[PDB]
């Protein structure tokens, strides 16, 4: 028993630990996710709901196979009863569920943490909402940002200190891309937002030359 | 039967009559036909009786329960969702004979506005469903003339209690044109019965307001 | 019911009447029945409204859950597919008298030539499906009506804007001849819904702009 | 396997010992429950029927799923006879049965802590029922007050002493934060909610922001 | 077929004939189709003589079945929604012939008033249940004829002998009309069976106590 | 496997001897369940049919389960057949078997132990009959009482001693606190029931409150 | 068919006939219709051969396999209980022309008066039960006429003698109006056959008895 | 637990290291899979839809039921759909979530290394995709190539020194051959998605044309 179920927290925790690092923080615009990604094709951030992310370290299968889940959930809730019935909250709690699940009975632990992020519908004022849960089903609410994957101490230090209510969207940028480096160019991350102002899907990828403009312009 | 459901400036107000028939025969006369199936909303069913009173039962019993589940209400368009489906889902025992089709009126706590928060949907047994916009709607076998009167007693609709005034007057022509809806028995002192919903949520008509309003319609009929 | 939609040049404008019956009974005065599936297409229905509404609803949710299980979205070719399954799904139902017709407009992004980048859609009870090639095309009780009509005003259609009044036009020729098909109310104000469709995506046409055109074909007819 | 069960009862007991404490206690308004939760949205304190309430301590998502599971079991029969006929009695039996199969039949206990309250119908006199659910299915049932997760004894000596029957709803939530003190402050950390005897159909009301604030 | 149950200060009353046929022959003449199927409820049915019987044994097995598992007795209100399931359960059967119909009386010991706690609760093939308000009730082929009997009877009872008698004279007329009602056999000394419940529990009605009310029904109506 | 048959008993043993005492004896009236209980409204005792009742020592939840299990089928078995065809002998039976496959085959064995009584039917003299069922499904016919939970010899022995046929009931009841005392008392920590073959059909009676201190004193 | 059965001081007597048809042929002239289940009951049944002989059978190992397994016998009220669920399960078979009904005969040896211990129980196609209260019953195509008979008979019945006589007088009137129940064959030597129970048990009427009961009928009529 | 899996990880990894080399390598005109294979009839290249194509290392019968359950995958999603949504980066996503699976949970992991590789439909500008799945589930994007199988580290390091975009397809088949021998047609499967065909790009390239091409 005991062995087991601790064998099982530690090859997740390590797991965890070797991979590549992920920040999510609330600025004014909405919800900012920028992730360190080499790869041009695989993506570790993902649109869930019209205003619901998904971001994800550790293992890319399982935290995919866990992402599809979630669009699964989202796209079955909102049909068998109505879109604005589909929350963030929600999201968290259902992984919660499933990786205790997972955690506990599944031939091997997923190594990998989620971040589940909701901002506001359109010309609603409500605070941004990040919810972390972890390879075992623990669930925590943060209010201002999420670290994930790799030595997380370092770079949620960087923002406890750095951090700011109401950045600006290359403020949040800038200080993403300076608390990542404490664990890089457009070739090396993917960044995503959740947009609070875009009037139905707030899911919007930053890509290419715009994202060279956000860095630095 | 006979179900009438208005909106009125602030909330919406929700009638039915209390006849239960066999062929021609009357088998009661104290049915309760509507239901507030939560803090917010009513529904009233017309139908057999036994597939009306279960789909009220069900239907309340289901959005507690997803509020208990999720610690938050569904939506208004959810609700309208589930009733929708459990109609859709009776239609085969409904071609048997089983049929029952719902009238819901409800009030929507996210609307921009409160005085046009009033929702009335009607439906039909393959679970079509339709939000009325123009402010009343009736179901049963006495629909028709309830809906041909409201056509013109709308205009007299400024609050809740003018409101209520009209729905009784409707179900009263309905049972003046329709023997399977019942008229306010005096002697017995049975009358319809009514919800009314605002922003304080649904609550029951008093009897006695009931009871006043249809003497009162009796009385101006008569002379 | 009628649906219409009809391409333009570096477009495509669907449009339906507001009308909902129970036999002869008026039962819905201002029902939608065509509906942005996604940012480039456009469905529009005819048949029983529980049907036509489902179709809607569930078609939007499997293009958009596709969209987001694979990080791109369909090719225009597997949306006309899926729905054509759907269809075929309900033709059982549909036998026994819950039928729904579909007709798709869309606009391909991975077309080559832009300004023929319109497409138009048609499908059967069987879930058979045809892309026009001849310009325009209807669904409905009124279909056949609107059809004729666009018969003879396609020649006008120059820009987006002709094109909706076309649209119009032949949705006025349906209500004219079909009963089951709504023309403008001037008591009411309500008007024929319609959607656009160009490379910038598909949007909603403002109430103010067809409640125009009708009164202009009003006018003129008198 | 009496060493499974060993390790399994200590996993179990540890589990508890490791988590937040929760306080519930009967008082003149019906009962109270009080429990030390640092989130704005994630929910120790639930309604599992009319006058049925619900408060856990241990591992959010396994006492997530027994709540749900109790509101399932409510709401269905509930349906199947009638509403009256659902009682804090049936559902705490029934948490001792499911609690008991999870311990030794399931990959891993569950290490949570359970309190199935019950407060009288409106107009009604009966006093309130406060029954606790272990890990491992025991059960027992308690006149004044239930303790639950982390250190529990020093919580239930405070209560031992400031506790008294029918006391008002302030005196009994200064009391119980008190006792939760007494055992490691504020709206911030606290989840607050009451079966409230008072109210006509639904008792279970929470006390959250302002309201809490005033107490 | 005839059973008739009727409130009364205190209580309530349910009895039944005794007649069994097989189309037009009598196929029985001492059936007993009341039954005590609580302390606090009994129940009588009409229909086909097997359905029913098991009806009853069905019926009070559940009850008691809850009762022991649970420590305490369903409430009134469950009782009747398990005897409405179980009749909705028989309805492909009763429409190919199996139907029964069942009349529920009994005395609710959690009702506020205790002057009022009687319950007279009526079915249909459905499941659909009713509580009768207007204080009397039957069912069966009878059941009409009884029905506007005691409607003229029924400002008589005012006690327990009263309402008794009233219900034995329902039945009487029942029979009167209904040849699939048995009426008095005085000749074999068969009377209808009825049970009486009140805040003591149901209790069965002695033969001869019933035999006296007919003699005096018939001496009545003869001269 | 024979020293995993050897912990399952030390296991089911243990429990049962942490678990507080029950006894029930035969007398002039029936017969008579009394069990130390605290509890308000959690029941050791129970009825099992018209003349049939049946009282449990150790865990609550599984004692519980069984005493489902047997209502269930007494209530079956005179569904299928009638009434006077459920006897004692026939849930003891029953109770045999399913505590020996409990006991071979579940996770866990039951900690519990059964006694299965049964009274005469209204006007018939019949003794009354007494069975008890160990965790292991060992079955013993008992002709005078049965003691159940904790340390049995103590409790066993004052019975031993102080039992006698035909007592009254107050004079049973008081041999039983007696008796039960001396192996460890009033109405807020007692559990009295009664099989009462005096009763015309369900003899089951609970002793409770004012009755009880009247039949203690 | 016709099967009799009736109580008498301190026991009941069961008789029934021998003929078998098809349509309005003759089958079987020496059929057996009256069965011991137990040491207690005896079962007569009329109806479709195959359906009447299978529920005998397994009647009887229904009852003795529950005496086995409790190691004591049903309760009579248990017996009845047993062949109505044994007569519904058959009634789609029946409703498709299979049909067959039970009349059981049995003495209560848990039945307070000894000299009314005597039990007779008819049964119907839905599993339907009645204890008789009059004394004495029949079943099938000839008990109308043979339940008229015993009603003019019944008061000479005072011990089992008279009992057995006015049996095989009813099944004698029966087989006078009803071509389908065989009556006595004096060229064959076939008769009725008969059971009687009383608190010793069940046992078969010996045929010498039947046959000098039948032939004092016959010649009492000429 | 970790153990188990490291001694699958390890089992996979050795029966792969025992197993013959592949590579793929992005070429002006597509893709060019070389692998060392001496049998007549045993294919470790095969094609999987119009363009993509499949390259595995490792033990046949393992490797040949994920080219199986790929071929199967594929067209099922485009009779489902439209032939043009089935994809490179997708076929990779299923190999992975696959391959993920068997590891964990199968009897024995299996010993097989996938490169799946898209080139672009008739006509249009993309460049190549390469991707990577090991015997754990582990996927990889790569611009320029793949190594598969056996001892990769020289094949790789030839390659990042002889690797020349666009190369043509007799300079490519060369690196290829180089990086290997770090080999004639008796011993050698070539085949290539060729950008340049209407529709089915995977083009085999035997005996005569092959041998054609090694001068
Ligand atoms: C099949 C089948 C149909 C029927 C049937 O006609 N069943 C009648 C109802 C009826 O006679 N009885 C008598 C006792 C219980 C039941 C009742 C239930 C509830 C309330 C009052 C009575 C019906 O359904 N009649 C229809 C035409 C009707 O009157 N419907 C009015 C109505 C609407 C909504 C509602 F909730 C209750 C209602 F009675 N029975 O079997
Ligand atoms: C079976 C069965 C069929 C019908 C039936 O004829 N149901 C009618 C619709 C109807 O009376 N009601 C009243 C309550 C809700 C429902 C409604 C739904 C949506 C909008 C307005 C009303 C229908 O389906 N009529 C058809 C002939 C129709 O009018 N179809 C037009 C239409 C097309 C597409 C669309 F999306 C919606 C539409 F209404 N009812 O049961
Ligand atoms: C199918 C099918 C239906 C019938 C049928 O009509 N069977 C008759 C009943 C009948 O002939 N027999 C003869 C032997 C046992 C059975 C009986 C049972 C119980 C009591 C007296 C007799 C019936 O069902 N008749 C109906 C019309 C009837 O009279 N029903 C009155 C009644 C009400 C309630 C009750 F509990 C018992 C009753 F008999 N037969 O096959
Ligand atoms: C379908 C179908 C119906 C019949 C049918 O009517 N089959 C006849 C019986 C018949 O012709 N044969 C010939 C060979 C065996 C069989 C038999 C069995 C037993 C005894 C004597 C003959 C019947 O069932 N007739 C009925 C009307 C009948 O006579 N029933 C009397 C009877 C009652 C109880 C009993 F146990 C046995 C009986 F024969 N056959 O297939």
């Amino acid at each position: 028993m005991e062995q087991a179920m601790r064998e099982r927290s530690e090859l997740a925790r390590k797991g965890i630990a070797r991979a590549k690092s992920v920040v999510a923080l609330a600025y004014a615009g909405g919800v900012l996710f920028v992730a360190e990604n080499p790869s041009r094709s695989l993506q570790k951030i993902s649109e869930l709901y019209d205003r619901v992310g998904f971001a994800a370290a550790g293992k890319f299968n399982e935290f995919d196979n866990l992402r599809r889940g979630g669009i699964q959930f989202a796209d079955t809730r909102g049909y068998a009863y109505d879109r604005r019935d589909v929350t963030g909250r929600q999201l968290a709690n259902v992984y919660a569920q499933t990786l205790g699940t997972i955690f506990t009975e599944q031939a091997k632990p997923y190594e990998v943490e989620l971040c589940v992020a909701e901002v506001a519908h359109y010309g609603e004022t409500k605070r941004p909402e990040l919810y972390r849960i972890t390879y075992d089903g623990s669930i925590a609410d943060e209010p201002h940002f999420v670290v994930m994957g790799g030595t997380t101490e370092p770079i949620a230090n960087a923002l406890k200190e750095s951090y700011a209510e109401n950045a600006s969207l290359t403020d949040a940028l800038r200080i993403a891309v300076a608390a990542l480096r404490a664990g890089l160019g457009v070739a090396s991350l993917e960044v995503a937002v959740l947009d609070a102002n875009r009037p139905r899907r707030a899911f919007r990828r930053i890509t290419g030359s715009a994202l060279q403009a956000l860095l630095v312009d | 039967t006979t179900i009438v459901a208005l909106k009125y400036p602030g909330g919406v107000v929700m009638a039915g009559d209390r006849r239960s028939t066999q062929g021609n025969m009357i088998s009661g006369r104290d049915v309760r036909k509507v239901y507030i199936t939560d803090d917010y909303t009513a529904t009233g069913i017309a139908g057999t009786a036994a597939v009306a009173v279960e789909f009220a039962r069900l239907y309340a019993v289901e959005l507690e329960h997803y509020e208990k589940l999720e610690g938050v209400p569904l939506t208004f368009a959810g609700k309208i969702n589930r009733l929708a489906i459990m109609v859709r889902g009776n239609l085969a025992a409904a071609m048997q004979g089983l049929l029952a089709l719902p009238l819901l009126a409800g009030y929507d706590i996210h609307a921009s506005d409160p005085q046009s928060a009033g929702r009335i949907v009607s439906f039909d047994a393959a679970g079509g469903w339709n939000i009325e916009e123009e402010g009343y709607q009736a179901v049963g076998s006495g629909s028709l003339f309830a809906k041909s009167s409201m056509k013109k007693l709308y205009s007299q609709v400024t609050d809740g209690d003018s409101g209520l005034r009209v729905a009784v007057e409707a179900l009263y022509d309905a049972a003046d044109d329709d023997s399977a809806t019942g008229g306010p028995d005096l002697v017995r002192g049975i009358f319809p019965t009514a919800v009314i919903i605002d922003a304080d949520g649904a609550v029951d008509v008093p009897e006695s307001r009931i009871a006043e309003l249809a003497r009162a319609i009796i009385e101006s009929r008569s002379g």
